[PDB]
């Protein structure tokens, strides 16, 4: 034993225990989801209200990369910010050299390689976040989810955090009941519902809902936050479904 | 580069590497210094375990740092050469810039300063 | 990041042993048998092509390697370590000699450079020793034919004949009885094939044996004509057929 | 991080000893014995090759005695590969001095430089020390014929007669007994071989298990000649002294 | 201003029957001022002889450099360097200073100790090798030396004849150059004996 | 026992980190196979999409390294993509420096040397992957070269990698013992893919739908991967005889 | 236990112990309170002395004319972080002629603290900060933790016994938020809030430290007889 | 200098003159301008002599190491690419103007390289001070589908044009033929149309003609024994 | 040098002369100035031959590496890589490049990159020393959405005049057609184009 004391050490299994311990930090965090729709993607996250002293709508969690990519994550918040800062550098240098905004699959590998690099040495710690991200590019909509190991795949729907199992079940129903696809406005409503349903795992404290979206029709392929009437409409739809 | 902190504090407020260096000095051959009214004498011990030695060429214990200052030592012989060399270089450097040979106090303060630096620098004992 | 292993991973133990070097020699002992014999008019080096799978094309894996036109090498131990050493050995022959003196290094000095690289992996920071022993056969104008062994420590010794790896202890005894100072090259090849048959279990033919010689100059292998002083490489790798011909007169 | 795997090669023991230096000296005590004897008219260097084979090419072999320049030579005891690293550095230092001052390097200055390099590996860098001990045999016009030794600690001392490697305790006693100040080279040759013949772990001392060298003013008029003995010449001097 | 003609000097080399010869003048000056008449330009490393013309600081520097390199070569190889090999070492050493060169004009001369074949070679300041069968020239009076060598020289001359030919080539070339002269030295080289002769010449 | 944490020798002359990297190779539980035709080299691999929420089009362990070279990986995807990105970079650099397309065997050697370095240098860990490179080389013809975490590599007549490699290996061995040739004597690559799938079915004992497989084909001057519908056509032809 | 030797090591439950130990240093530190209305933002800090001959350690540091913080924990680490904020506030002014947003100031502190938690050799910061400021979107209050987490709040408190003040503010939320255009009443509420964290000792003239920033009020610190009015 | 390259039926041939100059003086009358990069890849060089030699040795050394690494015979495009990238990097300061030719597994190839790093492809090429004299001959007599014998003739004729008409060129003609599926034949001094006539007189002196001051034996031997 | 690129209905056509000069000596009379950086992205080179070759070689390397990661690059992307090299190294380079390529989505596109390193997207572009003599002709005769045969005639006639007046231009007229159909190389000899 001792194989779990140092990063980048293979155990006799062929496992990197430090990366597996980073996953525990992710599982401890709040719930965050992603939904791929007809012409775009929708991101949503659970924000725990620790106290009345928290200013509503101020502590924003979802982060934009470039102008067409949204990023949300669960686990250690600072680690996620560090990853997004790198993503913004990667996206900037791509656009600097190649002119076009970075494609989503291309952007996914940039984060993937960076996170993977933090499993190669004992002088660094793995990332304590699973990141759900995506957007709209020339080839259409893309949704991805990236783990501490550097592993990522494309997704129809994605979920991570303390309420991931509840969320995953809800996402699977949408995939089955809508083979032809889901609209962007529908996806916002559904996203609200799923977060409210996933809040049963964090039911002690009340929470604040935060949604964002990229859609070719609804937002012109740019990342925007859901605000005001459209946010309230989604909250009402969500509150109606739980009752 | 090798940056490892070898000289560090212990719970009781001791730097063991510095204290173990003193034990190396305790092992070294005896050296004595006595100052009279108009002179100073440096006495040194030569251990007689080593005969068949060539006393002409064997490194002498007392070393001239300049024409007016000498340095004897107790401890690791190889380590002493490094301090002696640095001191000899500083003595010539002082003459070059100040246009006056070092005071005995100044040369001591320099050698002592080198010894101290090696107690809180990374990668060195 | 940064390589923060700036310290030695090979150190003296209380008994005065360098553990990592000893363990590297143990890895060499597990390796497949290879040998070298020196004749009056040449040198022969040989080993078994231990194929990891019958689907694997063993011709693509070269255990006997040309370092210079008049110097060859064979090994026992870890193959990957050998491969990178051959790459470094070929390069150092150019950078530290041919680009300076305009001619290929003599056997002993190329061996010295390889030895140096292996010594540094034994003292430098954040690295383990090479897990191989080399046998380097070669010819040069002023020293004639020669055969050297190189160990993980970086130590090297010249041999009239020797063997390393799996069945080296038995093979060295076999060579002591057969070797004399009047051997022709063909006689040395014959003795090499006899010696190597003892350590091999399965098939023993041109396809499972790798054998090369340092002998006469080969103008047919030079690739060009028009310069009298260039007469061709003394290193030649024997073909599968050439080995089988000598296995009939065995 | 990486701290976990650091042996810490450059630290003191509670007794004030350098662990790695002490262990390196233990390594050297198993190496083939090398002897140096200084006479009034020259210096002898004798050394024993370690358990050889009949199939070792002796006439082209060199593991003990090395030439640093025309005036200075060394006998090695320890890891040969480590020694060659230092030998090439010493050869360079001698040429640097010759280029700078247009004079051959004094023996002590060369010795001090190599000894300072060894010292560095014991105080800083976190690397293992060189597992080598040298006997320096050399001549210059200041001190004449000189013998020195250096070890992994970087400490060096001068000698009239000295041994390094295996069985030094026994060898040093035998040298201390028969050595005299008015001794000559031919006598010192005989003493060196007789000492090895008694301290050797082998059954008998033969030509194929020895490396031999002399530094003589026995060169035509005021100059110094280095003689690295050939196998046949070692065989002859063994018959002459009456060992074989 | 021109580095190759501040100090002045010349070197010439020739081949004969089982022999080679190399010669140089002895002048060192600072432009018009003659400073030294004992500045030899021919050096030897074992049985290989090197003559160097050009800027005198670089002549001294290069001699010290090739002494350094040949001494290490000998220690490692356990044999003296040969003319053919030394020629390649000079070319290598000069070209590594391609864009900050030594302002010199080297000339190599010697007999291969194994084959017995006579060998001479010349270089430019940056490495290019001129391996001639007949003769090599270098220095401030190189044009003069080319004219003398090309007319006086004939192949397969005996050592004592070759001495006369090379000596007259040098002497008469030097006397037509303001920055060469003030004495001269000739080396006659055979496979196992080398004679060095100082020539009597006009001291202006 | 720190000789098991970093890549230094154990008393037996073994590198335990390298041996454990070999074990990570089978973490994905996927089997791959590679064979050579007359004009082509085919590589097939199992595809497993366990989650319904996954986009199955993005799940892949076959990579297009260059126009001529393809690579299938046996091991975790992060390390797989690490090796893929590097191989792509090395192949591109080779073409730029030396003026011709990097051969399959040369790329394999280069990646093998990089792997060797991780077995010798302490600060770098081995990658837990086995890389199988395939192409139709312009000199050597159809080519299969495979690299592992030890830094070992060799050419192959055919090969198999994964948890059930031995069953596939013996199946292929027995076929080449009958035919007495170093390849699949077939004109079209379509039939060589059919051979590859057929013999994997026989060896593993499992049937395959269009979404259960992943196929890569190397021909002269290009390497390409088949779509689900291209594989379906292949599966139909196998069933009809 | 075995996973607290350095910051580069997760525990089996996914915890970073060196970060948690750094968080502990804040709890040992003296209490400090932060609260705001729509017009003004106030810091109140209880300073701590070594003994009766000693001075009372300063708790509040000015970063710019419109921004500053109060500290709790390792004071030298607060000096390093406040120096960084001063530079960032200054870079924003010199390059963009723009006063640094309080929210963006928090993001910069978060990212600086984070790098120390993921790399070998270094260590986490051992201090907690309460940043107040008035920018283009009005009054703001932030809470910084050396784990990297930064949070915008109406009111809060950190340090020893900070839970008492934090509860009072949670009751008074609706009252003190409405205190607009009245600095003295907002400070009164802050002084009354920090009083809920006191035991044995009371607020004296050289014990109390108050700071305020607002609409037409530069960041100013009050000490000595300047706070006798509020005792 | 006059160097040429001519393609033919089953390969390629290059040729060169043998004159080296230092201003208006001839430094070497029998200079070797045909350099071997690899066994079946040779290049001819013009411009700065040390540069053409050095850059050819360096790329030839690296080509050899590359051939060993890849287990393949080297290609002309590899030597071409390595040369141009090296020369471009030095912005023309390495004054090498080369004609690179050879046969490899791809076929027979002929290229030119300029000091600034530009390359050109062709069936017939010429470089150097006598390139205009040579190209005049090539443009007058070259045709498609030349035989080996016809190409050697054309190439040597083009060099002769430079030898006779260009003052920077002279002496002898060197040739190298690289045919597909054959060893490359290097024909040193293929033509020798400039042998010096017998001199009218012998200038051998009488022994003792030169005045000597001192004599001495030089010790070339090592320090002696005994 | 006389180089041009022209978009038309089915795609884009590149055209160039074949003359390389060292002063007034024609070092190469059969030069290929139409060079390939990708399957259906080519460029026309003018200025230093060494500089434009070195640049094009680097661009081909970048796009080969782009393709391996992100699939086929756009013509705009290729122009951006040329620009980045020409702009950032403007002090040390003398290169006037025209980039032309065919997508299925964007169809034929032409980007010109003059000395400074600026980029200009155009319906057609002309460059090189000989382009100066045909600004008037090309402006008067160019039409959008021409046919293939019409575009070949336009380029052939334009370069014919450029060759006629410019001493640095001459030899054969090379052309490269880029459409969905593929890549076609054309050549036109002096006897054909001089009589136009
Ligand atoms: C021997 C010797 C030194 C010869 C000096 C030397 O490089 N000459 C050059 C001409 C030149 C070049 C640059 C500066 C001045 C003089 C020369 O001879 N070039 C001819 C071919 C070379 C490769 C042999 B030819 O190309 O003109
Ligand atoms: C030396 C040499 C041969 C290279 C000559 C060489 O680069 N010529 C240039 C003209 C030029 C340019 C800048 C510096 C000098 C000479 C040239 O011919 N450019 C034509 C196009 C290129 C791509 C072939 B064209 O613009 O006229
Ligand atoms: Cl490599
Ligand atoms: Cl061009």
């Amino acid at each position: 034993t001792g194989y779990d004391l140092s990063n980048s050490v293979f155990s006799p299994d062929g496992r990197n225990f430090q990366v597996e311990y980073a996953v525990k930090a992710v599982e401890n965090g709040t719930t965050s989801i992603g939904i791929k729709c007809n012409d775009g993607v929708v991101f949503a996250v659970e924000k725990l209200i620790t106290s009345k002293l928290l200013v509503p709508q101020k502590n924003v969690k979802i982060q934009v990369v470039d102008r067409h990519i949204g990023c949300v994550y669960s686990g250690l918040i600072p680690d996620g910010r560090h990853l997004v800062n790198r993503g913004r550098e990667e996206a900037a240098s791509f656009k600097k050299l190649y002119k076009t905004p970075i494609p989503i699959p291309a952007f996914a590998d940039r984060l993937g390689q960076y996170v993977q690099a933090h499993t190669l040495y004992n002088s660094v710690r793995p990332f304590g976040v699973s990141t759900i991200f995506g957007g709209v590019d020339k080839n259409g909509a893309h949704l991805y989810m990236l783990e501490p190991s550097g592993s990522y795949w494309g997704y129809k729907g994605a979920a991570t955090g303390k309420g991931r199992q509840s969320a995953k079940a809800e996402l699977e129903k949408l995939v089955d009941h809508h083979p032809e696809g889901l609209s962007a406005r529908e996806a916002v409503k559904q996203a609200a519902k799923i977060i409210y349903l996933a809040h049963e795992d964090n039911k002690e404290k009340d929470f604040e809902l935060e949604i964002s979206w990229c859609s070719l029709s609804e937002t012109n392929g740019l990342h925007k936050f859901v605000k005001g009437d459209l946010l309230q409409e989604a909250i009402d739809f969500a509150q109606k479904e739980i009752n | 580069g090798y940056d490892r902190a070898l000289s560090i504090f212990s719970p009781d407020g001791h730097i063991f590497q510095v204290e173990y260096a003193l034990e190396a000095v305790k092992r070294g051959t005896c050296a004595v210094g006595v100052k009279g009214k108009n002179c100073v004498v440096l006495g040194c011990e030569r251990r007689s375990t080593l005969k068949l030695q060539d006393t002409r060429i064997t490194p002498s214990k007392v070393s001239k740092i300049d024409s007016h200052v000498v340095l004897s030592f107790s401890g690791l012989n190889a380590d002493s050469r490094i301090l002696i060399e640095k001191a000899r270089v500083e003595a010539q450097s002082h003459r070059l810039t100040l246009e006056d040979p070092v005071t005995v106090e100044y040369l001591t303060r320099y050698v002592a300063g080198v010894q101290q630096r090696y107690t809180q620098s990374g990668g060195v004992r | 990041m940064t390589d923060r292993y700036s310290f030695s991973l090979t150190t003296f133990s209380p008994s005065g042993k360098l553990g990592q070097i000893d363990y590297a020699l143990t890895a060499v002992k597990q390796g497949v048998t290879s040998l070298g014999i020196k004749a009056t008019n040449g040198v022969v080096i040989a080993t078994e092509k231990k194929s990891s799978s019958p689907l694997a094309m063993s011709e693509t894996l070269s255990k006997v390697s040309l370092l210079t036109p008049d110097i060859g090498a064979v090994y026992s131990g870890m193959g990957p370590d050998y491969r990178v050493l051959v790459d470094k050995s070929r390069k150092v022959a150019h950078t530290s000699y041919k680009r300076i003196y305009g001619e290929y290094p003599p056997t002993k000095l190329l061996v010295s450079e390889v030895a140096k690289i292996m010594q540094e992996a034994t003292q430098s920071g954040g690295v383990r020793p090479f897990g191989v022993s080399l046998l380097i056969a070669g010819h040069d104008e002023f020293n004639g034919f020669s055969l050297y062994q190189v160990d993980p420590s970086g130590s090297y010794f010249p041999w009239k004949a020797t063997a390393i790896g799996k069945g080296s202890v038995a093979a060295k005894t076999f060579l002591e009885k057969r070797w004399n100072d009047e051997l022709e090259l063909e006689d040395a090849i014959h003795i090499a094939l006899l010696t190597l048959k003892e350590s091999v279990e399965g098939e023993f033919n041109g396809d499972t044996i790798e054998l090369a010689i340092i002998g006469d100059e080969n103008p047919d292998l030079l690739g060009y004509t028009g310069i009298p002083t260039d007469k061709g490489p003394r290193f030649r790798k024997l073909t599968s057929q050439e080995i089988n011909d000598r296995l009939e007169a065995l | 991080g990486s701290r976990r795997y650091d042996s810490r090669t450059t630290i003191f023991s509670p007794e004030g000893r350098l662990y790695q230096v002490e262990y390196a000296l233990e390594s050297i005590s198993h190496a083939g014995t090398a002897i140096g004897i200084m006479a009034s008219d020259g210096i002898v260097l004798a050394a024993e090759r370690k358990v050889t084979s009949t199939l070792l090419e002796q006439d082209t072999s060199t593991e003990k005695l090395y030439k640093l320049n025309d005036k200075i030579a060394v006998a090695v005891a320890g890891l040969t590969a480590d020694a060659e690293i230092l030998i090439n550095t010493a050869r360079i230092h001698a040429q640097n001095y010759l280029k700078t001052y247009n004079e051959d390097i004094p023996v002590e200055i060369l010795v001090r430089r190599l000894s300072d390099i060894k010292q560095g590996y014991t105080q800083h860098g976190g690397l293992r020390p060189f597992g080598v001990s040298f006997i320096y045999a050399g001549y210059d016009d200041r001190y004449g014929y000189q013998l020195y030794t250096s070890n992994p600690s970087g400490n060096y001392t001068g000698w009239k007669a000295i041994s390094v490697g295996a069985n030094t305790s026994a060898a040093q006693t035998l040298l201390q007994m028969d050595y005299k100040d008015d001794m000559k080279v031919d006598d010192a040759i005989e003493l060196a071989l007789k000492t090895l013949s008694k301290t050797t772990d082998s059954s008998a001392l033969t030509y194929d298990r020895l490396e031999f060298a002399t530094i003589r003013k026995g060169a035509n008029d005021g100059e110094v000649y280095q003689k690295i003995f050939k196998p046949q010449e070692i065989k002859d001097i063994l018959v002459k002294t009456g060992i074989t | 201003s021109d580095p190759s003609s501040i100090n002045g000097g010349i070197v010439v080399a020739m081949t004969g029957k089982d022999c080679v010869a190399i010669a140089c003048d002895l002048r060192l000056g600072s432009q018009s001022l003659g400073v030294s008449n004992k500045f030899e330009k021919i050096f030897h490393y074992g049985h290989v002889f090197l003559g160097i013309t050009g800027l005198a600081t670089d002549v001294t520097t290069l001699n010290e450099m090739f002494r350094y390199k040949t001494n290490l070569y000998k220690l490692k190889e356990e044999r003296a360097i040969e003319p053919e090999t030394f020629t390649q070492l000079v070319s290598s050493s000069l070209y590594e200073r391609r864009f900050g060169p030594y302002f010199v004009g080297p000339v190599v001369a010697g007999i291969n100790s194994k084959s017995g074949k006579p060998f001479i070679a010349g270089f430019d300041l940056i490495g290019c090798i001129d391996e001639a069968k007949d003769f090599i020239v270098s220095g401030t009076a190189s044009d003069q030396l080319f004219g003398m060598c090309e007319s006086l020289y004939e192949p397969n001359l005996e050592p004592e004849d070759l001495f006369e030919t090379i000596s007259q080539a040098l002497l008469n070339a030097a006397d037509r150059d303001a920055l060469s002269g003030w004495g001269a030295v000739v080396y006659i080289i055979k496979k196992d004996e080398v004679v060095k002769r100082y020539l009597k010449m006009r001291q202006d | 026992g720190y000789d098991r944490h970093i890549t230094i020798f154990s008393p037996e002359g073994r590198l335990y980190q390298v041996e454990y990297a070999f074990k990570a190779t089978n973490q994905t539980n996927i089997n791959s196979l590679a064979v050579r035709g007359k004009d082509c080299t085919v590589v097939i691999s199992q595809k497993k999409v366990p989650d319904k929420l996954l986009d199955p089009t993005t799940v892949s362990y076959i990579f297009c390294i260059s126009r001529t070279i393809g690579m299938v990986v046996n091991g975790p995807i992060p390390d797989a993509r690490n090796a893929a990105l590097r191989a792509k970079a090395e192949a591109a650099e080779f073409r730029y420096k030396y003026g011709y397309d990097m051969p399959c065997d040369v790329l394999a050697k280069r990646m093998a040397n990089l792997s060797q370095i991780y077995t010798q240098r302490a600060y770098m860990r081995p990658l837990g992957v086995i890389l199988t490179f395939v192409s139709v080389d312009e000199e050597l013809g159809p080519s299969i070269y495979k690299t592992d975490p030890a830094g070992y590599y060799v050419g192959y007549k055919a090969t198999a990698t994964g948890p059930k490699q031995q069953e596939i290996t013996t199946n292929l061995e027995n076929h080449f013992k009958k035919s007495k040739i170093d390849h699949i004597n077939e004109e079209s690559w379509e039939k060589v893919v059919e051979f590859a799938i057929t013999h994997m079915i026989d060896a593993l004992g499992t049937e395959f739908s269009k979404n259960d497989l992943e196929v890569g084909v190397a021909t002269k001057d290009k390497f390409f991967t088949l779509s689900a519908e291209n594989i379906e056509e292949r599966l139909v032809a196998i069933a009809e005889q | 236990n075995n996973y607290d030797g350095d910051t580069v090591t997760f525990s089996p439950t996914g915890r970073l112990f060196q970060v948690e130990y750094a968080l502990e240093a804040i709890k040992q530190g003296s209490v400090t309170v932060g609260l705001r209305s729509n017009t003004h933002a106030v810091l109140v800090a209880l300073k701590r002395n070594a003994d009766e001959l000693s001075s009372y350690q300063k708790k509040i540091i000015k970063c710019d004319e419109h921004m500053g913080l109060s500290l709790a924990g390792l004071a030298p680490d607060a000096r390093v972080l406040s120096n960084y904020l001063r530079q960032q506030c200054n870079y924003s002014s010199l390059v963009f002629n723009r006063k640094l947003a309080v929210e963006r100031a928090g993001h910069l502190l978060c990212d600086k603290a984070q790098k120390n938690t993921q790399s070998y050799g270094g260590r986490p910061y051992g201090v907690g900060l309460l940043i107040i400021g008035y920018d283009k979107s009005g009054a703001h209050l932030l809470e910084f933790q050396p784990s990297g987490n930064v949070t915008e709040l109406y009111g809060t408190a950190i340090g020893a016994r900070s839970q008492g003040a934090k509860t009072y503010l949670e009751r008074t939320l609706d009252t003190f938020i409405k205190i607009d255009g009245n600095p003295d009443e907002l400070i009164k509420a802050g002084v009354e809030a920090i009083s809920q964290s006191l035991r044995d000792e009371s607020l004296t003239v050289d014990n109390l430290s108050i700071a305020i920033v607002g609409k037409d009020t530069p960041f100013t610190i009050y000490d000595g007889e300047a706070v006798a009015k509020y005792i | 200098t006059t160097i040429v390259g001519v393609k033919f039926n089953n390969g390629v041939v290059i040729a060169a003159d043998t004159r080296s100059t230092q201003g208006p003086i001839v430094a070497d009358k029998n200079c070797a301008k045909l350099h071997r990069i690899s066994p079946k890849i040779w290049c001819a060089g013009a411009g700065t002599a040390a540069d053409t030699e050095a850059v050819t040795q360096l790329i030839g050394s690296n080509i050899e190491l590359h051939s060993l690494y890849t287990s393949r015979e080297p290609r002309v495009v590899s030597a071409l690419q390595m040369l141009k990238q090296h020369l471009f990097k030095y912005q023309g300061h390495i004054g090498a103007y080369l004609i690179v030719a050879g046969v490899d597994p791809t076929g027979s190839h002929l290229f030119s390289i300029h000091a600034h790093g530009s390359t050109d492809v062709g069936y017939y090429l010429s470089l150097g001070s006598g390139s205009l004299a040579a190209m005049a001959v090539l443009e007058s007599h070259w045709k498609q589908d030349l035989t080996k014998e016809e190409a050697i003739k054309l190439a040597s004729d083009a060099i002769q044009a430079g030898i006779w008409n260009d003052l920077g060129s002279g002496s002898n003609v060197d040739v190298c033929v690289m045919e597909i599926g054959k060893d490359a034949e290097y024909l040193r001094n293929y033509l020798t149309p400039n042998v010096r006539e017998e001199k009218q007189k012998s200038y051998k002196f009488p022994r003792g003609t030169t005045a000597v001051l001192k004599e001495s034996i030089v010790n070339i031997c090592d320090i002696q024994e005994e | 040098t006389s180089i041009m690129a022209v978009t038309f209905k089915d795609g884009v056509i590149l055209g160039a002369d074949s003359r390389t000069t060292t002063g007034a000596y024609i070092a190469n009379r059969v030069t290929d100035k139409l060079t390939r950086v990708h399957d259906k992205i080519w460029c026309c080179r003018s200025g230093s031959a060494a500089d434009t070759q070195a640049i094009a070689d680097i661009v081909q390397y970048h796009l080969e590496l782009y393709t391996s990661q992100y699939g086929t690059p756009s013509t705009e992307t290729a122009a951006s890589v040329f620009k980045e090299l020409c702009y950032e190294n403007k002090d040390n380079l003398t290169a006037g490049i025209i980039v032309a390529g065919y997508d299925d989505k964007n169809k034929g596109e032409v980007y010109t990159i003059p000395l400074g390193g600026s980029v200009h997207k155009l319906p057609y572009a002309i460059a090189g020393s000989g382009s100066t003599f045909i600004y008037g002709y090309c402006d008067k005769n160019f039409r959008e959405n021409m046919s293939k045969e019409e575009t070949v005639d336009f380029i052939k006639h334009s370069l014919s005049q450029a060759i006629k007046w410019d001493g640095s231009s001459g030899g054969v007229i090379r052309m490269v057609v880029l459409t969905a159909a593929g890549v076609e190389r054309l050549i036109f000899y002096p006897d054909e184009y001089e009589q136009l």
